């Protein structure tokens, strides 16, 4: 398991790395910060599994719903984007200066 | 006068009412618990 | 004051707009009859009749009512404004920007009678159409390039908020005969106005001011004959359908906010005093502060409205 | 004989999106008033 | 008594301050009373029928 | 140019209330704003004030002392004593570090 | 502080500050909670363009009425919160009295602080 | 907006921090934050302009990760201790992690690049909620952790904040751009003083708040986003002259005022615990905020700004009475500092 | 002292509710009699000094200037009852009204047991004197004037506020009777070493040394008259009662710690004193004039021998007294000339006979005429000094023989030679502006005939 668990960690940091380093298209950073919703979905559920933590388990689903939500608000604002810009840069994003 | 007439030119007798009466509210719970929470302090200790 | 409140609780617009609740507005040119038609056509189709915006129509508005001394009112004469054409001092811009303030406080109060009583509004020239006065300075050495785009930067601020009007009339007299129709008025400084000037106020009427609104709102032109015949005029009005135009989407939840703006005077000329230094436009500190520190002094004005005991104001210790 | 109140190129700098503007920093002009842009 | 128009209301005013400030130090006097007579240089014995050296 | 009021002119004050006592424009004013700050300034600040700080009596105990070296130096010249004796904390009472 | 034992979760002034005196209502503080009061209507008054003293003399009366009522409130709290920190300091430095034991300074006879000349 | 969504989005924008402070499982404090998040973005974007399309996109990435950060900190502590919450025993990186991704939600110094943008942009109220209310629920959080969250790492990031927020504000004109440049450093005493006195931290926000919020409402007032906006406050509104002066200086420390209290007591429990090279530091830049305060103070009061001529119109139509608690908190804040003892 | 202070109060409330056209009298008469109060705290009969209260006292260092301090506000009013009479009935009440607190903050500042409680109050006036500077200051350069008194005082305030809530914690109390009778002797670390510097600098700063002086000269140039008077005569003053006060503690360092400040006083009083010899604005002279004199205090209250220190309060309320009483004199000249500079307006006397003699009798004071209290003062830090090195007389040797010389010079060219030709015409003198300076000389002649009473605590 501490193997394992090392890798979804990793896996989250690669996936830290990528949402801390945009380029262009947002529409990949949403992606990536669903990367680690994942990892930390999959890392929660494994820990509660092998503690037999049945009391938990709720946990595990919490934060996907909540999860899901938050991507759902943050997609309404890159179709906001791209009906006043058409394009869907993070290049574009900068009126504020 | 005023073309346009204010708002507040007789008085929300109701502000006077709920403003008044509560202040007045106020102070007799404010005396009262002085006057009650002195004499809690006084038997509580000695005097 | 009208308030969410008020609309959750009642108070919907969308309950009181009737077939006749319609923003119309004659532009017509100099000395037309653009009054006649309006006075009338508001009192044939019932609706509020608006006289055109004054320099004290602002303080006619406010308080008492009475005209205030020029200084107070921002020294603005239309009067030299003719005599002095592209005066050292700008009477003529800032004759204009107070012009334009007189009618965002007009429209916005024509706006809270709509959107309150429901009667309709008929305003003469409106916002949309001030522009034509300006476009004919500038085309003329009345005002400088900048100056235009001072005003053009208030009105993109400030007039795309309002909704637009319902329909806008054309009462159109040839560049001649308005002259002529100047001639037998009696003021002497409305006479011996540049003819070119008169030119390049209804051109830009054509050239702009109904095309632009022809696509957003019901225009109809009509001719000096046509007027004067209020009667038949009215009865065209009755007779467009109020369809193509932003009007469409107002729904109660969204008229209640429009309300909050206009019920708001302070806010409806918030961008009119943007703090861009023009010279004509700028008070200065001294004179302001003077100016400011003697309209304030004015009897009913020093304090607000229903607490200056001066007029007769009573029960303010309790207010 | 007048404490002198500000004229209107004391109010000049104030203006600008930046107070101390430098190099490439001038280039920012106010932003729009009625915060929305063209 | 009390003339308005600015004729006694306001004239007592700070005369009223000087009774008021003279009322507190007074005052202080009433609390730091501990070494009343308590003090070396000056503990005198009370002379009869005198409350306390110093008030 | 920026709309701004032409300069002010400096009334000469005297010409009008060619009594001028340089407080305020109106005369009577100016007559009770100097007959009172005269008066609270110098007839009751000035006199008064001097009066009782002259009558402060033995200011920081010096018209005391000037008796008490008097008794002291009566005292100890009769008696012998040394006028001023060199040490004063009496070295009996000084408990000098004893090693040192 | 919190975690001391006997905390009342959520209770404004626990009933153990009964024991403590009741604050003077005419207690500088609670007079100056007044007036602190009365300059906030006054000041509303101002902002709002009516006759700063003449007018509210309503609200007047509500503002040094309002916050004078919660002044001796409050202050009847943190003068409770005051006196549970000597209860608690107080115990603590006999409870463990070796760590604050009295100290005896000598009489000045005894200690030599060093002369340094002025001169 | 629909009042029906009005409401519901004013529940969860207050149910967002009011969880957050209540519950004691971290997981139901991670939600309170992410309800804070989605209760926000929706009256960020109420103009809908383009630079406000702007604001949300990066607030809600900034907000995003940095909940994500957090998460990711509960769900590491879940297998390092069974429980649902940091205790003694949490692994040192465990909580810094979380000290970073908090200070990120607060954009309290490295991450501060973020709250200046965002709250440029986006209305003067939803600025104020921005600000203030949205600040609560993170601190809660850390005030939790007190004894737990690493001295050396916050006494750094609070003074990185006390420094970039110094500096931002005079080159900043942009009035809303210098409110949150305040913010900054403020959040940085707080912090400062988070791992020794907590009681402090509490106070040097609720002062804050209690100075921002005339602070925001007063240039509402006038809506005026910039100082030569807020300049010409002597023709449309003269009576708000004198406090906004008052306030403005309050926010600095200057010492009759309110806003001494806050550094007096924060620089008074660094120096009970030793660390009087950091609050020394503080302390003297700390001063360079109340030099933009007073240039501000310069151009709105001590000096009158000339005026348009339109000026005299708005002054005629009957001004918007300021609110009530404008006033009251104006005059709490500014002149409670004989009330400081009780206060602390 | 709550008389000498809860009726300074109240005289805002007089100053607000007053009719406008009786404002001005009701706020000067009172205020007389308010110094008046403040004369009692003068009867000390005993060397007990008078701990009034647990935070407010008065010892013989305070109490000759609380005095003043209530003095010259009925004087301030007065000065300034015409400028400021040109104004709108609420910017009046509102110059008053920060006149008045100036004294209600000060007096407490010079009345103060706890130093916290002088930090606190003695900042806070920074906050009235940059209103009366900056918001009526005629010049354009006031908003610049302002910034300079605000930030040298508050980059010196911040250093001393650390070190006053540093000694709290290394003795307990900040209160300055048991501050005294306890044992704090620093103990010449380098940190101590930084400790007093802390402690002294701020005080330093508004009581300009050479090297910080510069905010002085700017500030009083474009400030009002009342604004002026209060800077020169209680303002900087702060500075050096603070010094009086705080160096019971830090013992030890000053014997070695004061070598820098009293070179760079006394070598920074001769340059002072010099650059007043051709300055052509008059405010600007009596600026420098009082940062010269102002050096000699400061090295007198760090020589730190019986004679420096009562040299030192002889001459700080003296030499306020006379500086208010040139900066007032030079303030009627700027009004009806309506130009600062010097140069202008020669021959004075000629048209204006008697303001000329209170010009000569306010130079005299200036330089050390024999039977003035100015002089005592002067003699006995110059003694001290002497004592300290007896070279200091060269450098106290040059001051005076400069001290002399811009003196006469303020009197030979604006008060001597040919009438100027016709500049606006000058009105006769008001009786205001003759008394305001009366008002300063009168007092300076009764102190001169009983030197005890502002002898200092030495
Ligand atoms: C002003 C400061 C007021 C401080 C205070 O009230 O409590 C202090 C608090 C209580 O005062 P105290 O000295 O303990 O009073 C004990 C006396 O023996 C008095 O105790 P007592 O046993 O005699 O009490 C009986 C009571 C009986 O008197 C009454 O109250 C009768 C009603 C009087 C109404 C007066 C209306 C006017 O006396 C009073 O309560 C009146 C005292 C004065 C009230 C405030 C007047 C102003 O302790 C302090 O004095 C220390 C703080 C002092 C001020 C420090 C801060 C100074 C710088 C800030 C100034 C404030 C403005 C903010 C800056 C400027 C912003 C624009
Ligand atoms: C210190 C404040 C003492 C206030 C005492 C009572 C003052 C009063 O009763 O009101 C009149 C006073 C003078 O009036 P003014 O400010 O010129 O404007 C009047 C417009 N009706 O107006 C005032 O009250 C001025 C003080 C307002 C509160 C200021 C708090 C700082
Ligand atoms: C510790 C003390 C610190 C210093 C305290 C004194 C200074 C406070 C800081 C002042 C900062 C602002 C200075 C410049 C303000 C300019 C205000 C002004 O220009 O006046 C106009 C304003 C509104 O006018 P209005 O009342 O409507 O009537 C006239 C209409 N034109 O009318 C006004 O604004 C003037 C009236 C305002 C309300 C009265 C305030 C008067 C000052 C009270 C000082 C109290 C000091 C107490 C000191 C205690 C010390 C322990
Ligand atoms: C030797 C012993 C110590 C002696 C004193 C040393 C320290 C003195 C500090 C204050 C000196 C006097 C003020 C200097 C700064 C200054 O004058 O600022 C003006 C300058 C330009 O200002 P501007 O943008 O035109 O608008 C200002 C409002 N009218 O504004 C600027 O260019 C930026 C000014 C930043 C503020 C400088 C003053 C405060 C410093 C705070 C930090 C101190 C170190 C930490
Ligand atoms: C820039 C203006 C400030 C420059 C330095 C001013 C003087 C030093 C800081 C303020 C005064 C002070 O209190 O410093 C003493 C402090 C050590 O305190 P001390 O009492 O000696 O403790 C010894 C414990 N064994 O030692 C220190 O505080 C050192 C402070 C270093 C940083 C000074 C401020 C830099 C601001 C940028
Ligand atoms: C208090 C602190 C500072 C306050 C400053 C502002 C205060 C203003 C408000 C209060 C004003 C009055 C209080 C201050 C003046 C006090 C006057 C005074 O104390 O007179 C005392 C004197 C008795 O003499 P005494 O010293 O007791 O006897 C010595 C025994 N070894 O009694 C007298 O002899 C009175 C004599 C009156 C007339 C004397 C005139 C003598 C002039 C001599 C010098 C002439 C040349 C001066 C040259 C000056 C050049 C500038
Ligand atoms: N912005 C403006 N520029 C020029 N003139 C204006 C402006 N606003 C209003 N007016 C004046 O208002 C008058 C209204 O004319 P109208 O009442 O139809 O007939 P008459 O010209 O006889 O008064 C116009 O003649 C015009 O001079």
């Amino acid at each position: 398991m501490p193997s394992t668990f090392f890798n979804l960690t990793m896996a989250f940091s690669l996936s830290l790395l990528g949402t801390l380093m945009f380029r262009s298209h947002l529409m990949s950073t949403l992606l990536c910060l669903e990367g680690m919703v994942l990892s930390l979905f999959i890392m929660t559920s494994v820990t509660s599994l092998n503690s037999n933590s049945m009391s938990s388990m709720p946990i595990p689903i919490t934060i996907l719903v909540f999860a899901a939500c938050e991507a759902a608000v943050g997609l309404a604002l890159l179709v906001k984007v791209s009906n006043t810009y058409g394009t869907d840069y993070v290049q574009n994003l900068n009126l504020l200066q | 006068f005023y073309v346009r007439e204010p708002v507040n030119a007789k008085p929300n007798w109701l502000a006077v009412g709920l403003s008044v009466g509560a202040s007045v509210f106020m102070w007799i719970y404010l005396i009262q618990t002085h006057n009650e929470d002195v004499l809690e302090y006084k038997r509580r200790n000695g005097l | 004051r009208y308030g969410l409140l008020a609309a959750i609780l009642g108070d919907k617009t969308t309950k009181k707009l009737h077939e006749y609740s319609r923003v119309i507005t004659v532009d017509g040119n100099i000395c037309s009859g653009k009054n006649k038609l309006a006075k009338e056509i508001a009192q044939q189709l019932g609706m509020k009749h608006y006289p055109e915006a004054g320099i004290q129509y602002s303080s006619t508005t406010t308080g008492d009512g009475r005209p205030l001394d020029i200084e107070f009112s921002g020294s603005c004469s239309l009067e030299k404004f003719y005599d002095d054409p592209k005066s050292n001092d700008g009477n003529s811009y800032r004759l204009q920007s107070w012009l334009y303030a007189s009618r965002l406080l007009q429209y916005a109060d024509a706006l809270e009678h709509l959107l309150s009583t429901g009667q309709g509004v008929v305003l003469e020239r409106s916002i949309y159409s001030d522009f034509v006065f300006l476009e004919a300075m500038y085309n003329q050495g009345y005002i400088r390039k900048q100056c235009v785009d001072h005003y053009n930067e208030i009105k993109r601020l400030t007039l795309p908020e309002y909704l637009p009007p319902h329909a806008v009339i054309y009462i159109d007299v040839p560049v001649p005969e308005v002259q002529s129709r100047i001639q037998k008025k009696g003021d002497p400084h409305e006479m011996k106005v540049t003819s070119a000037y008169l030119q390049d106020i209804e051109n830009a009427y054509k050239k702009t001011f109904l095309p632009k609104m022809s696509e957003m709102c019901e225009v109809l032109v009509y001719d000096s004959w046509e007027a004067e015949d209020p009667t038949k005029v009215v009865e065209d009005i009755e007779y467009l359908k109020y369809n193509k135009g932003p009007w469409l989407k107002q729904d109660d939840w969204t008229f209640h906010y429009l309300r909050m703006l206009v019920q708001d005077k302070t806010e409806v000329l918030n961008y009119t005093t943007i703090p861009v230094y023009l010279p004509e436009i700028t008070i200065g500190a001294h004179q302001g502060s003077r100016i400011y520190n003697s309209f304030r002094e004015l009897p009913g004005r020093k304090y607000a409205p229903g607490y200056n005991a001066e007029v007769g104001d009573k029960w303010i210790w309790l207010k | 004989a007048r404490q002198w109140q500000p004229d209107i190129e004391w109010a000049e700098q104030f203006s600008g999106a930046v107070m101390y503007p430098s190099k490439e920093t001038a280039h920012w002009k106010p932003p729009p008033w009625n915060d929305v842009d063209i | 008594l009390f003339q308005l128009l600015r004729e006694h209301w306001v004239h007592i005013l700070v005369p009223a301050g000087f009774v008021f400030g003279c009322y507190l130090d007074r005052k202080d006097d009433e609390k730091l009373t501990a070494f009343r007579n308590k003090s070396m240089l000056f503990q005198r014995e009370l002379r009869p029928n005198e409350e306390v050296t110093w008030k | 140019q920026w709309q701004e009021d032409p300069e002010p002119e400096d009334e000469n004050v005297y010409a009008k209330n060619p009594d001028f006592h340089g407080y305020d424009s109106d005369p009577v004013v100016d007559v009770w704003n100097m007959r009172a700050v005269f008066f609270f300034g110098f007839s009751i600040v000035l006199v008064f004030g001097t009066t009782f700080v002259a009558y402060v009596p033995d200011y920081r105990m010096q018209e005391w002392a000037r008796r008490e070296a008097e008794r002291l130096v009566k005292y100890r010249e009769v008696n012998g004593l040394p006028i001023m004796e060199s040490n004063y904390f009496d070295p009996s009472k000084i408990q000098l570090p004893e090693d040192d | 502080m919190n975690g001391r034992p006997g905390h009342e979760p959520l209770k404004f002034l626990p009933d153990e500050a009964r024991s403590l005196p009741p604050p003077k209502l005419n207690d500088p503080r609670l007079v100056y909670m007044g007036l602190l009061g009365y300059c906030t209507g006054l000041m509303d008054n101002m902002l709002r363009m009516r006759p700063v003293m003449r007018a509210g003399l309503h609200r007047q009366l509500l503002f040094v009425t309002s916050f004078v009522f919660a002044g001796y409130f409050y202050l009847k709290r943190q003068n409770y919160l005051y006196a549970v920190k000597d209860h608690d300091m107080f115990g603590y430095i006999k409870l463990h009295p070796e760590d604050f034991p009295e100290k005896e300074k000598k009489t000045y006879a005894e200690i030599l602080e060093p002369f340094h000349p002025v001169r | 907006m629909n009042p029906i969504t009005l409401a519901i989005i004013y529940f969860t924008i207050f149910l967002g921090p009011v969880i957050t402070m209540s519950s004691t499982n971290l997981m139901l404090m991670w939600v309170g934050l992410e309800f804070s998040l989605l209760a926000i973005i929706p009256m960020l974007i109420n103009k809908k302009n383009p630079r406000s399309t702007e604001a949300a996109t990066k607030y809600f990435v900034t907000q995003a990760t940095a909940s994500m950060i957090i998460l990711l900190a509960i769900v590491l502590n879940y297998k390092q201790l069974g429980t649902w919450m940091f205790q003694q025993q949490t692994n040192g990186l465990i909580l810094n992690m979380t000290l970073m991704a908090l200070s990120m939600k607060l954009g309290l110094a490295p991450f501060h690049f973020w709250l200046p943008e965002v709250t440029q942009g986006i209305p003067l109220h939803m600025g104020l909620i921005l600000l203030t209310w949205q600040k609560i629920a993170p601190l809660s959080i850390l005030i939790q952790i007190y004894p737990l969250l690493n001295s050396t790492i916050i006494l750094m990031l609070a003074i990185t904040s006390i420094f970039m927020g110094a500096w931002g504000g005079l080159n900043q004109t942009q009035m809303r751009k210098i409110m949150a440049y305040s913010s900054i450093a403020h959040m940085g005493w707080m912090l400062a003083i988070l791992p020794y006195n907590p009681s402090l931290t509490l106070l040097n926000l609720m002062i804050y708040i209690i100075l921002t919020a005339p602070m925001f409402m007063a240039l509402m007032l006038n809506n005026s986003m910039t100082i030569n906006s807020i300049s010409l406050l002597w023709n449309k509104t003269p009576a708000m002259l004198t406090m906004i002066s008052l306030m403005l200086l309050s926010l600095g420390g200057l010492p009759p005022l309110t806003g001494f209290l806050p550094k007096w007591i924060i620089i008074t429990e660094l120096m009970k615990n030793n660390c009087l090279i950091m609050a020394t530091l503080m302390a003297m830049m700390a001063l360079l905020n109340l030099f933009f305060y007073t240039r501000l103070i310069y151009s709105t009061s001590l000096t009158m700004f000339p005026t348009n001529n339109n000026s005299k119109m708005m002054t005629h139509q009957t001004k918007t009475k300021p609110n009530l608690m404008f006033s009251t908190l104006a005059i709490m804040s500014t002149m409670t500092l004989p009330l400081a003892p009780q206060l602390i | 002292m709550l008389k000498i202070i809860l009726p300074s109060l109240m005289l805002l409330p007089l100053t607000w509710l007053s009719s406008p056209k009786k404002t001005w009298t009701n706020v000067t008469s009172y205020s007389f009699l308010i110094s008046l109060t403040s004369l009692t705290l003068l009867w000390q009969t005993d060397e007990n000094y008078k701990n009034f209260s647990n935070m407010f006292s008065s010892d013989p260092l305070s109490t000759p200037l609380i005095i003043l301090t209530a003095w010259l506000l009925p004087l301030m009013l007065m000065a300034s009852q015409n400028h400021l009479k040109k104004d709108n009935n609420v910017l009046q009440k509102l110059y008053i009204s920060m006149l008045i607190s100036l004294q209600i903050l000060l007096i407490m500042t010079f009345s103060a047991t706890e130093l916290i409680m002088f930090y606190i109050l003695f900042e806070a006036t920074l906050i009235p004197t940059l209103i009366i500077i900056t918001r009526w200051g005629n010049q354009t350069e006031r908003l610049n004037a302002g910034i300079y008194f605000l930030f040298y005082t508050l980059i010196g305030s911040i250093p001393l506020l650390i070190a006053l809530i540093l000694i709290q914690n290394h003795v307990g109390t900040l209160n300055l009777m048991i501050l005294s009778f306890t044992t704090h002797t620093l103990d010449a670390s380098w940190s101590n070493n930084l400790l007093w510097l802390a402690c002294m600098m701020a005080f330093l700063i508004k009581m300009p040394l050479y090297g910080v002086h510069l905010w002085l000269p700017k500030a009083h140039v474009e400030a009002p008259i009342a604004g002026s008077m209060i800077l020169a005569a209680i303002l900087l003053k702060l500075g050096s009662y603070g010094m009086i006060r705080i160096s019971i503690i830090l013992d030890p360092l000053t014997k070695y710690m004061a070598y820098p400040f009293i070179l760079l006083s006394l070598w920074g009083m001769i340059m002072t004193s010099s650059i007043c010899l051709r300055q052509t604005d008059l405010k600007s002279l009596i600026a420098y004039s009082s940062v010269s004199h102002m050096a000699l205090v400061i090295a007198s209250i760090m020589i730190q021998t019986p004679w420096s220190f009562m040299g030192a309060t002889m001459l700080m309320i003296a030499h306020g007294l006379t500086s208010s009483l040139l900066f007032c004199l030079a303030n009627s000249n700027y009004e009806r000339i309506h130009s600062r500079t010097m140069i202008m307006a020669r021959g004075l006397q000629m048209v204006f006979p008697l303001m000329a003699t209170w010009w000569l009798m306010a130079s005299l004071a200036n330089l050390a005429l024999p039977p003035s209290i100015n002089l005592m003062g002067e003699l006995f830090i110059t003694m001290s000094l002497f004592s300290w090195s007896n070279f200091t007389i060269i450098l106290m040797g040059i001051n005076i023989i400069i001290t002399g010389m811009y003196s006469m010079y303020m009197i030979i060219t604006t008060q001597r030679g040919k009438l100027t030709n016709h500049m606006i015409n000058l009105q006769p003198s008001h009786t205001r502006e003759l008394t305001l300076m009366a008002l300063h000389m009168i007092p300076l002649i009764l102190l001169t005939t009983s030197p005890k009473l502002i002898t200092g605590l030495t």
